[PDB]
């Protein structure tokens, strides 16, 4: 039944971003892109595959944040911004921790999905697989940053 | 000139 299965589907997912798990993923580095995550297990469609983790703020620090990055070039572009209850909100993994969602590059191509991941009230930005990911496969999702100012600083946008 | 991620 859809009921029960919706059921099962959620604590797999709660259990995990609970339990901070992050299996299945290691860390390479990857020509003209820096470090990347590689997966070292096969991962099916539909998957949770690991939480885009760091500071969970909303509109207001964000910006105060962003003004503060680009006074440093080596700070590095880590805040990911999503819409939940007609507010603004950012997960942002500027700082470096030992989590991986956020060593994940970009390709409008990729093999994750980002899902915005309702736990009571609280959303959690989760990345799922969007097919079936080999072992040995480089993760990547779309950053989804589109603009004209980004896509001409940093042209991989583009791919 | 940074970009970000935008769901
Ligand atoms: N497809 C891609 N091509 C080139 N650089 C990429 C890329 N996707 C991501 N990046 C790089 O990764 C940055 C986002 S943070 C992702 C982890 C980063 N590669 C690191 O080593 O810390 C981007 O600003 C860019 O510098």
């Amino acid at each position: 039944s859809k009921a029960e299965l919706q059921s099962e589907e959620r604590k797999r997912i709660d259990e995990l971003i609970e339990s901070g798990k992050e299996e299945g993923m290691k860390i390479d580095l990857i020509d003209g892109k820096g470090r990347g995550v590689i997966a070292t297990k096969q991962f099916s469609r539909g998957d949770f595959v690991v939480e885009y983790h760091g500071d969970l703020i909303e509109i207001t620090d964000a910006k105060k944040r962003e003004a503060l990055y680009a006074q440093d070039p080596s700070t590095g572009c880590y805040m990911y911004y999503f819409q939940y209850l007609s507010k603004t909100y950012c997960v942002d993994a500027t700082r470096e921790t030992n989590r991986l969602g956020r060593l994940i590059n970009h390709s409008k191509c990729g093999n994750c999905q980002t899902k915005l991941h309702d736990i009571d009230g609280v959303p959690h930005l989760i990345l799922i697989a969007s097919r079936d990911i080999a072992a040995g496969e480089e993760l990547l999702f779309d950053y989804g940053d589109r603009s004209k100012a980004s896509i001409e600083a940093h042209p991989w946008l583009k791919h | 000139k940074r970009h970000r991620k935008v769901l």
